[PDB]
């Protein structure tokens, strides 16, 4: 559960993402593709090398969805509906590589916001990811 | 693979009692049903709306076959699964896309297919035996990942 | 998310377990302890034996927990408040374990409940084991 | 373990610029913070009850020396980190009763710490030869686990 000072870190870091969230979202989409191969297997059909604009182009989809969700952290299950029922029924994203991503999302941001980047910050963050990793794979069975 | 003698046996003595085909089918029915996202391979076999309509479909029971034949095949090999499973885990990567995860999945629903077939002769010691061997196939499979 | 058809399939295996729920669940813990060693990291204090009385105690605790939760499979979260708080402030288990014992529970009841132990009661015992896992470790963090 | 010579470079070559003492402290706090539930490790080690508590307690900082320490000497014996931590992956078994995932955790703590600590020189491939070895290391202390 995201208590209230949870959601004002979640929100006072992505906050200081604003308009950079596209390129942070590509970003985490590279390091999860280098650092954990497995996760390549659900994307044959993109150019995954360093710089290509597909891996770009979903950054900025992911990273829309996470603004949406925080826009929405005390409706999360409603705000992400339809993608529940993507993920769910046409992708079928094993659950564990969520874990994977959102690791990657912590380390991208811990790249880039040195001073919000706190204990306490890093700590929410880790919790909001799960939350959301949690609502993406709900209708999974 | 390093499994004492006494787990070796455990293994290949019961596995001497499996139906192959039976429970290749079975396993592959189950993980299609218990997991669902794992069908997301399996578009092309038809039908599999219902627990009923993927249990008995003949595509479903032929590829188990072809899997579980594959499994069997490596018993024999406990000593080598790497050599023994190079080229099937470097097909699984390049062409087939499957997630390595799904032969966790696999081998733990073999796991509880052996189980439910094999009642008390399916002891503690003998699960230890084949979670150590369903491990050590998935390792195997994922070795050439890249 | 347990639907209807899964809460009776549930109720319908468990009923049937019956009077067995305590040596079932001792069972569990054997086959966990002997399949997957790093578990016995958080019982020093048991003397592991099989068929101690420490064991076989625990076990009937566990069951009789698992017995609670289908009584009450419509609110475990208020059937299991107790448990969930032991867990998250005490124990201290890490979550990656509940996902082993649920395996051993699943391997158990396969082993005695030949007729019973359909794919469909097996998807919905699954769901159901971990929904309670999800239950325990609701409130570490 | 299995590394390209440029991964080992990246791995080297950023570890000469880690300050020990610094880091351990950091990661072994941010662990605590992170993942309260591995506080049950160190009850003798004072308070615990909110960050600042955490990160600023000298034990804390103590004890995160000892294990960045430990595991600087692995960096030295890449090559086999098995035979390396035996007697601390004996140790943490037998006597402490780590349940080894704690150490995945730590791998994972630390990658963050040092993204942190590095900013954009720690760039996606870098990352990727730290998550090797931060595996290696768990699973080189996990290995005597019986
Ligand atoms: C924070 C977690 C995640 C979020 C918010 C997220 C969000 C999204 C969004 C917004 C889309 C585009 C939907 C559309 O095209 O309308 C998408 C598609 C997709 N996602 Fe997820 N995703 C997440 C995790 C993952 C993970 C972990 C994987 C696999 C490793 C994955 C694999 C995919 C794939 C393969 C597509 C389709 C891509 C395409 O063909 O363009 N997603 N996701
Ligand atoms: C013990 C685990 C497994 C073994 C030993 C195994 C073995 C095999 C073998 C021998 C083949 C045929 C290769 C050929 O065409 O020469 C195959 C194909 C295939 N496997 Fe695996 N497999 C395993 C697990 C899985 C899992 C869990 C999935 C997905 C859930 C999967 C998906 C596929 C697919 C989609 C094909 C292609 C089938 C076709 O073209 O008809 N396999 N596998
Ligand atoms: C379905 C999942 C689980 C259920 C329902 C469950 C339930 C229980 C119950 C009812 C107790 C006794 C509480 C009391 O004495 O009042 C307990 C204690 C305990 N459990 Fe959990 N448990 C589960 C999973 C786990 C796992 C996975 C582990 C570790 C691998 C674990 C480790 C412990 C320990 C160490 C104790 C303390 C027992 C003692 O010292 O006697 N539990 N659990
Ligand atoms: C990076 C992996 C790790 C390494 C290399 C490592 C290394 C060490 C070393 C060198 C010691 C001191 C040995 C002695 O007393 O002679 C130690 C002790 C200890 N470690 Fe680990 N450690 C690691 C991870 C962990 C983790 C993740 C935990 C739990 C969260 C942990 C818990 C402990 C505890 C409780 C002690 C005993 C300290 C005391 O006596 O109060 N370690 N470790």
């Amino acid at each position: 559960v995201l208590s209230p000072a949870d959601k004002t870190n979640v929100k006072a870091a992505w906050g200081k993402v604003g308009a950079h969230a596209g390129e942070y979202g590509a970003e985490a989409l590279e390091r999860m593709f280098l650092s954990f191969p497995t996760t390549k297997t659900y994307f044959p059909h993109f150019d995954l090398s360093h710089g290509s604009a597909q891996v770009k182009g979903h950054g900025k989809k992911v990273a829309d969805a996470l603004t949406n969700a925080v826009a929405h952290v005390d409706d999360m299950p409603n705000a992400l509906s339809a993608l529940s029922d993507l993920h769910a029924h046409k992708l079928r994203v094993d659950p564990v590589n969520f874990k994977l991503l959102s690791h990657c999302l912590l380390v991208t941001l811990a790249a880039h916001l040195p001073a919000e980047f706190t204990p306490a910050v890093h700590a929410s963050l880790d919790k909001f990811l799960a939350s959301v990793s949690t609502v993406l794979t709900s209708k999974y069975r | 693979m390093h499994l004492t003698p006494e787990e070796k046996s455990a293994v290949t003595a019961l596995w001497g009692k499996v139906n192959v085909d039976e429970v290749g089918g079975e396993a592959l029915g189950r993980l299609l049903v218990v997991y669902p996202w794992t069908q997301r391979f399996f578009e092309s076999f038809g039908d599999l709306s219902t627990p009923d309509a993927v249990m008995g479909n003949p595509k479903v029971k032929a590829h188990g076959k072809k899997v579980l034949g594959a499994f069997s095949d490596g018993l024999a090999h406990l000593d080598n699964l790497k050599g023994t499973f190079a080229t099937l885990s470097e097909l699984h990567c390049d062409k087939l896309h499957v997630d390595p995860e799904n032969f966790r999945l696999l081998g733990n629903v073999l796991v509880c297919v052996l189980a439910h077939h094999f009642g008390k002769e399916f002891t503690p010691p003998v699960q230890a035996a084949y979670q150590k061997v369903v491990a050590g196939v998935a390792n195997a499979l994922a070795h050439k990942y890249h």
